[PDB]
């Protein structure tokens, strides 16, 4: 009875990984680059990159490696989804047209197991002898690389070693050998097996495990003439080799963790190495010679070359220049100079490349005209975090950089000022506190005013800190509108974390205050025990403090309601009236949920949404002045976001990236039955979606009544995705349903996944078909097929023009109801 | 007692709201956080008593505070809390009818399946109509013990006192009553993410995993794993990836997905096999990681702990070790079975002629 379209309005931006080879033709260098759900396939020129393919998939890419069988004159590409789909595709050109063919698909799913903590790896060996894949706790999937072996059948090796870190395969060997790293009670080890498929079972390596460092990371295999591994932990860095090993410990990289490595000459000679804080060093193997001819490791050396964004990837491509692909900021194309310059650094940006994500917040306001919405996210982490202002006329993006982490933002009209909570990482002194290691929004604002509150000062146990201990600074800055200027930064109390912001009035006050929310984070307690809501207002440039709340919680949410503030505190959910005496007061209580992350208001009713139970619905009695019980949905979610469609509809996201929709059960005859929503809406998004928000980006037609969809309700995610979700009457539903079928006869599906098992909702609990969604992207793309192809689509579709009887439906019709679609982002 | 739980909270669902952490780790710290407010469990919510032992318990799936028992005489409860439409009762021949297997109708839920020492496997309703029975022993002295049923496969199964199990279809349509075992079927359990391979545990001191679709020769099984002793139970996780099982003198064992053969970890713990008790049965947790099982002090059996009473433990799956231990006086029974909600916010304890429920308590005031 609900019926909902959902699409997307900006594809997401962040690059989940990056291969450099020789796919389009064997003279060609392209780079591929996964952001999520699509691929780009460029050619790497001299001056940078030409873009020569996008293409969709209907999974989230969390595999993609090049590799040549025998035989064949170029590479090609294996990937692997979310949901375990794997294909092998190749590239195909002729004239103008591109195709992906697939040359062979499979599901690699077990019927039972456990999804591993660091996830699926997957890896070939470099001489296509098998695949191997660690996607389970326990067990290793081989896929023989046998030319008939088009459906990627498997079979599972034990591996005794429960819990792997990471495994590569070995160059060099006459076998097809893994080696990896993994944990036991005795710390962590470096071990290696042959791998037989003659026998379908490991052989003992060729070399004898060894002990590690005891936050030994990642492997590299090294390619010929070397041979053998490499292991990167967090303090040294030691290469294995048969007989051969060799361990260094350089301090300077102890600051920050290595994190990602690619090789830059093919003999193995240099490494690039990226860190959590985005420095990049070389790492350069000096080579000794051998009466024999072979070449062995003489020492190691590593080597700061620069700053680059933080890199989730690195790919060398030629000339000195490097794509950096990043998540949590901008990409990059940049250049490596033989000599430094006067700060010492050898890397030079040439490019930089716009990544939205994470979206962690957002809001739609009306910055330069009445009825024209642009979108304001908090994008980024650390040095890389931003705010981002879109609007339209496709995008146009201005980035504000903030130098650290976003949280919250809200818009103050009456003050013409953003607040924006943030975080800042601070690291120990020489003698007293902590010191930042960059200077960023919250310390170089006009003025500053730091929070002198003595709410509990007085009666509050301090608990001690260990010398070593870094430390996160919390602070609400805001931010001219115009300008985009830091105004003012109000840094927050000693270990209190600052979750929570609105921008709102209360009461019958008419003054507009800035609302915070907070938890007390101390090392040791499994949940917060302390915590404050904030009452500022901005007058005269600074924030002066208004009134405070202390609760014995972490305030997870807050929401203006009536005149009144709702907050959410651990497992409680509060009102509060806003006394004449400018103080919270306590008005009502509701105590059974979990904890209440989420929570969005429409009048006098409240949807609860909790981080396990997923959702409840409350309804404020104005006239008894407490809360009462509803309807619940009983079904368990693990929620990341929620929202209310309207006062009998409810919109879920969970952490698993599916979304559901509940309703009030129609035919329900008693109150206890009442008291079950049913979950009647279902879609498997593969995004992670942390926030939505009512809204619209497209220019408002003031009296448009008879379209397709009614209201517009945007999200954002941690892979700069943007999508919107609209609502649908039941005629339109069933059509856009038959579109949808009709579409999936006739796509070609990369990896030939059936778009039904992509929105397949999916946990490891259960697996259902998508029921109650629309994909608008599958709607849109009617509109990229030739005209024969759209004409094959509408083939015997009934079709409803206007306001009249049913009839046979032309490619024109639909090429005019889809046009009409991509108007509503 | 230990219960330390420590970590940086809030910080990992941002880090999760960045993509940063992985979502088992996320798992993990809310597993955690789970513990940390069942430690607040410890307040006894509710006490309910009726006639003679009770046998065996189920769940209403979609309702947290319903529940339904079965005792030694064949005496059916229904039960809900926040009521107060005093309970429904339905009596039986009270000496030599005990009700033994006891799951919910996944259709309708005022239905009930039951296995009983009548030698009646039967679907009933809550109002006392036998709807359908399914099996028949047709000679006294020969009864069944066993029960299961699926809902994505729409199949029932149920298991004997002497070696054989039986499988039916919801309409009928029996294909089976081959023999397993030499002795009498404990219990038996479907795959809830599968839907064509089961497991049966016996006093053989064997548990056997078949595969109900291709296997019809007469033990020519999929997988045969043996114990030092008989067992009580063998019962699947939600997952579908760990199978756990119990013993009857000291043990409980974890089997894996990978090499059903060799177990993963094992699991001291008092649970001793006793005559008029009622056959204790470790479960799974559906939503976590976690194990919950109800204690029985033996002085011969080699404690850890300094300190043994009768309380009902919680321990880690992939580890081995405890984590949380709940005890009440006024209900020094002890906790034959116990299970938690599939909602999971609230636990059901079946102890001798007594059940009892350990919900968290709040409402500090009213307004």
């Amino acid at each position: 009875m609900s019926y909902n379209y959902v699409v997307t309005a900006q594809k997401p931006t962040a690059v989940n990984g990056c291969v450099t080879g020789h796919f389009t033709s064997a003279e060609d260098l392209n780079l591929l680059i996964a952001k999520n759900t699509r691929l780009e396939i460029y050619v790497v020129t001299a001056e940078g990159l030409r873009p020569v393919k996008e293409v969709g998939m209907y999974g989230k890419i969390a595999v993609m490696e090049l590799f040549r069988p025998k035989g064949e004159s170029k590479d090609l590409l294996f990937i692997l989804t979310a949901k375990y789909n794997a294909c092998i595709l190749e590239y195909k050109q002729s004239g103008e047209s591109i195709d992906i063919i697939t040359r062979a698909h499979g599901n690699v799913q077990d019927r039972i197991g456990r999804p591993s903590e660091t996830g699926i790896i997957g890896i070939i060996d470099p001489e296509c002898r098998m695949i191997g894949l660690r996607l389970y706790d326990g067990l290793f999937k081989v896929i023989p690389l046998d030319r008939d072996n088009k459906e990627l059948k498997a079979f599972n090796i034990r591996l005794e070693e429960l819990h792997v870190i990471d495994v590569k395969f070995l160059y060099g060997c006459q076998a097809p050998t893994i080696c990896f790293v993994y944990q036991d009670p005795q710390g962590r080890h470096v071990k290696t097996y042959e791998v037989s498929l003659r026998e379908k079972e490991f052989n003992k390596g060729p070399w004898k495990q060894e002990n590690v460092e005891a936050e030994a990371s990642m492997v590299i295999a090294v390619p010929e003439p070397f041979g053998g591994a490499i292991i990167i932990g967090q303090e040294s860095i030691t290469y294995h080799n048969g007989d051969k090993y060799l361990a260094i410990a350089p301090p300077i990289i102890k600051q920050s963790t290595i994190v990602c490595h690619n090789r830059v000459d093919p003999n193995g000679s240099r490494y690039l190495l990226g860190d959590m804080e985005g420095r990049l060093f070389m790492l350069l193997l000096e080579k000794e010679e051998q009466m024999d001819g072979t070449v062995t490791l003489k020492d190691l050396r590593v080597e700061l070359l620069g700053e680059t964004s933080i890199a989730e990837c690195l790919t060398y491509l030629d000339n000195g220049v490097v794509f950096v692909g990043s998540r949590l900021g901008d990409s990059q194309l940049v250049k490596l100079n033989v000599d430094s310059n006067e700060q010492g650094s050898y890397v030079v940006a040439m490019e930089t490349f716009t990544n939205l994500g994470p979206i962690v917040d957002m809001c739609v306001v009306d910055l330069e005209r009445q009825g024209q919405g642009q979108l304001v996210t908090c994008s980024g982490a650390f040095k890389e975090g931003s705010l981002r202002i879109i609007r339209n006329g496709k995008l146009h993006i201005r980035t504000v950089p903030l130098y650290e982490s976003p949280r919250k933002i809200c818009y103050q009209e009456v003050s013409q000022c953003f607040g924006v909570l943030s975080s800042r990482i601070e690291v120990q002194d020489t003698s007293g506190g902590t010191t930042a290691l960059r200077p960023s929004a919250s310390t170089q604002a006009l003025s500053s005013s730091v929070s002198s509150s003595k709410l509990f000062s007085s009666s509050t146990a301090p608990h001690e800190t260990s010398f070593g201990e870094e430390v996160e600074v919390h602070n609400l800055l805001i931010i001219d509108q115009h300008t985009f200027e830091v105004l003012h930064a109000h840094q927050f109390l000693q270990n209190e974390y600052a979750l929570s912001l609105v921008s709102c009035k209360l009461g019958k006050d008419p003054n507009t205050y800035f609302i915070v929310g907070t938890a007390m984070v101390y090392p040791e307690e499994a949940e917060p025990k302390q915590g404050r809501i904030v009452v500022f207002q901005y007058s005269d440039g600074k924030l002066q403090t208004v009134a405070e709340k202390e609760v014995k919680g972490a305030v997870y949410s807050m929401v203006e309601f009536n005149g009144k503030l709702l907050a959410s505190i651990n497992s409680t959910v509060r009102l509060y009236e806003w006394t004449t005496e400018k103080e919270l007061r306590t008005e009502c209580n509701h105590y059974n949920n979990i904890m209440a992350l989420y929570l969005k208001t429409k009048g006098d009713f409240i949807l609860v949404g909790d981080l396990m139970r997923s959702v409840l619905l409350l309804a404020y009695k104005p006239m008894e002045g407490n809360f009462e019980e509803i309807a619940r949905d009983f079904n368990p979610n693990w929620m990341s976001a929620v929202e209310i469609l309207d006062d009998d509809n409810f919109l879920g996201a969970e952490n698993a990236f599916n979304l559901f929709v509940c309703q009030k059960d129609s035919a329900a005859t008693t109150d206890e039955e009442r008291q079950h929503l049913q979950e009647v809406g279902l879609f498997h998004l593969g995004e992670f979606v942390n926030v939505f928000c009512h809204g619209s980006l497209v220019m408002q037609n003031l009296g448009e009544t008879s379209t397709p969809t009614q209201g517009s309700v945007l999200f954002g995610t941690v892979n700069g995705m943007i999508g919107l979700v609209t609502s649908l009457s039941e005629s339109w539903y069933n059509l856009l349903l038959d579109m949808q079928n009709r579409l999936n006869k006739v796509i070609k599906s990369v990896g030939k996944i059936e778009h039904s098992f992509w929105r397949s909702f999916h946990t490891e609990r259960k697996t259902e078909p998508a029921t109650g969604f629309i994909d608008g992207d599958l709607i849109e793309s009617f509109l990229d097929i030739s005209r024969p192809k759209m004409q094959e689509v509408v083939a015997n579709l009934q079709y409803d023009d206007g306001s009249g009887m049913k009839r046979e439906a032309t490619a024109d019709d639909l090429i005019k109801v889809v046009e009409e679609l991509t108007r509503i982002h | 007692q230990i219960l330390p739980p420590c970590r940086s909270i809030v910080r990992t669902l941002h880090q999760h709201k960045l993509g940063r952490a992985s979502w088992p780790s996320v798992q993990q710290g809310l597993q955690q956080s789970f513990l940390h407010t069942l430690d607040s469990y410890r307040i006894l919510q509710k006490a309910a008593p009726f006639d003679r032992r009770a046998t065996s318990l189920a769940w209403h799936p979609t309702h947290p505070s319903t529940v339904a028992v079965g005792s030694k005489g064949g005496d059916i409860m229904l039960w809900n809390f926040g009521i107060k439409d005093k309970p429904t009762f339905i009596k039986g021949i009270g000496a030599g009818g005990s009700i033994t297997g006891l799951k919910f109708n996944p259709l309708n839920t005022n239905q009930f399946y039951a296995s009983s020492m009548e030698g009646t496997t039967r679907l009933q309703d809550f109002k006392g109509n036998i709807l359908r029975v399914f099996a028949s022993s047709d000679t006294i002295n020969i009864w069944f013990c066993s029960l299961d049923v699926s809902a994505s496969s729409r199949m029932v199964v149920t298991g004997d006192n002497v070696g054989n199990v039986i499988l039916l279809n919801m309409d009928g349509k029996e294909l089976w009553n081959l023999r397993m075992h030499k002795k009498k079927v404990t219990h038996v359990a479907l795959n809830p993410c599968c839907d064509w391979f089961l497991a049966t545990a016996s006093v053989d001191q064997t548990v056997k995993i078949w595969d109900l679709r291709q296997v019809r020769g007469k033990a020519s099984f999929l997988y045969s794993l043996p114990h030092r002793h008989p067992v009580n139970a063998a019962c699947f996780s939600p997952d579908g990836a760990r199978l756990l099982t119990t013993d009857q003198k000291s043990e409980i064992r974890v089997y894996s997905a990978s090499q059903w053969d060799c177990p993963l970890g094992l699991i001291p713990h008092p649970h001793r096999h006793f005559q008029h008790l009622t056959p204790i049965k470790a479960a799974w947790h559906p939503r976590y990681n976690l194990i919950v099982v109800g204690r029985y002090p033996d002085p011969n059996f080699k404690s850890c702990t300094p300190y043994e009473l009768r309380t009902i433990d919680v321990f880690d799956g992939n580890s081995g070790k405890m984590m949380c231990q709940l005890y009440d006086p006024e209900s020094s029974g002890i906790s034959s079975l116990n299970e938690f909600n599939p909602m999971g916010d609230t636990l059901a304890s079946a102890m001798g002629y007594h059940i009892l429920i350990w919900s968290q308590e709040e409402a500090r005031t009213r307004k």
